[PDB]
């Protein structure tokens, strides 16, 4: 025990999760001797822990330290208002401090109430298949052909254009002949694992 | 029910150069909660309760039972030391009560 203040080793790593999963920011020092890592929300100044006190009253928050050097905050399950700069502090004299900062993504997932239902239409008619999906990062729908045949994209002007895939959350099928009758899949992904996928039979008599 | 601030608790201190400066923080409905204090300028954490954090020996917080007023002190109180300071109360989310100090010359 003699006079020379603790230090940081390295910074706090950036992290990002899925809602639901646990996160843990670690805080690496040296030679803390009796000085005692703290812990807070950047945003909110929300005290999290004081070396091995979890001082807020949220239940999914806690606190380790691997060994004297490296000291943990652990956020389980991990929600949306869990976003933002996580504070790690020694109180030296004067005081030393880090931010990390936690991402929030939510996989895609569809919204119901407008997304397609199998539909019968009369030939040469127009269709508006919509597959809407809410996520973070936002996500992008895809089409494809459940048999693996191009998509038949018309303008008013008559001419085609054939794709495999179709990109948008709404498809817009015009004039339809018999020929487009099928089985289409919109899939919304996101780099969020995992991707969603809804079959859509379109009919056409 | 849930804690709350005193909002009778003064949002604006004013203390003298070289004496203590007093900021106080009545709160009702504590139950297990804590009331702590930290400084805005650099989100220094100050005081949990009646434990101190901060290696800056001036500064204590004392719980004041009878009016349940946690109330901060800073010794020898300096220009620096003016400036934005919050008592939080632990609930989730935490409810914060600001108060400024001002560090003044008598006359
Ligand atoms: C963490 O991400 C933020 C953006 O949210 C960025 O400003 C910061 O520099 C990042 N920190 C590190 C250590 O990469
Ligand atoms: C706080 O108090 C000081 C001294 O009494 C005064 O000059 C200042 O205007 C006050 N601030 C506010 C916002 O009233
Ligand atoms: C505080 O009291 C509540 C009462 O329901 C309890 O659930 C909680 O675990 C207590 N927290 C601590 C740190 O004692």
């Amino acid at each position: 025990s003699r006079a020379f203040q603790p230090e940081f080793v390295e910074s706090i790593s950036n992290v990002s999760v899925a809602v639901g999963r646990d996160a843990t920011f670690t805080c690496h020092v040296r030679h803390l001797g009796g000085y005692r890592v703290g812990w807070l929300k950047a945003d909110t100044k929300a005290i999290q822990a004081i070396h091995e006190n979890v001082i807020t009253h949220n239940p999914r928050v806690t606190v380790s330290h691997l060994d004297q050097n490296t000291w943990n905050l652990h956020i389980k399950a991990v929600s949306e208002e869990d976003r933002g700069g996580y504070m790690c502090q020694l109180n030296t004299d004067p005081m030393k401090s880090q931010i990390g900062f936690l991402d929030v993504v939510i996989p895609p997932d569809f919204i119901s109430e407008d997304t397609s239902s199998d539909v019968i239409v009369p030939e040469g008619s127009s269709v508006r298949l919509t597959c809407r999906a809410r996520g973070y990062p936002e996500p992008i729908v895809t089409w494809r052909r459940e048999d693996g045949n191009e998509i038949v994209l018309k303008d008013n002007v008559g001419t085609k254009t054939l794709a495999p895939s179709f990109r948008g959350e709404v498809l817009k099928l015009s004039k339809i002949s018999r020929n487009e009758m099928g089985s289409y899949l919109c899939i919304a992904s996101n780099g969020v694992p995992p991707s969603v996928s809804k079959r859509i039979s379109l009919s056409i008599h | 029910m849930e804690p709350y601030f005193d909002p009778s608790t003064p949002r604006n201190v004013t203390a003298l150069m070289g004496k203590s400066a007093y900021l106080s923080c009545r709160v009702r409905n504590l139950a297990n909660k804590t009331v702590s204090w930290i400084r805005h300028r650099d989100i220094h954490i100050l005081t949990v309760g009646s434990y101190t954090y901060t290696s800056d020996q001036r500064f204590q917080a004392t719980h004041h039972q009878d009016t349940e007023d946690w109330t901060l002190q800073i010794k020898w109180a300096q220009k620096r030391d003016a400036g934005m300071y919050e008592c939080q109360i632990s609930t989730q989310p935490v409810r914060s009560y600001f108060v400024r100090l001002n560090v003044v010359v008598p006359h």
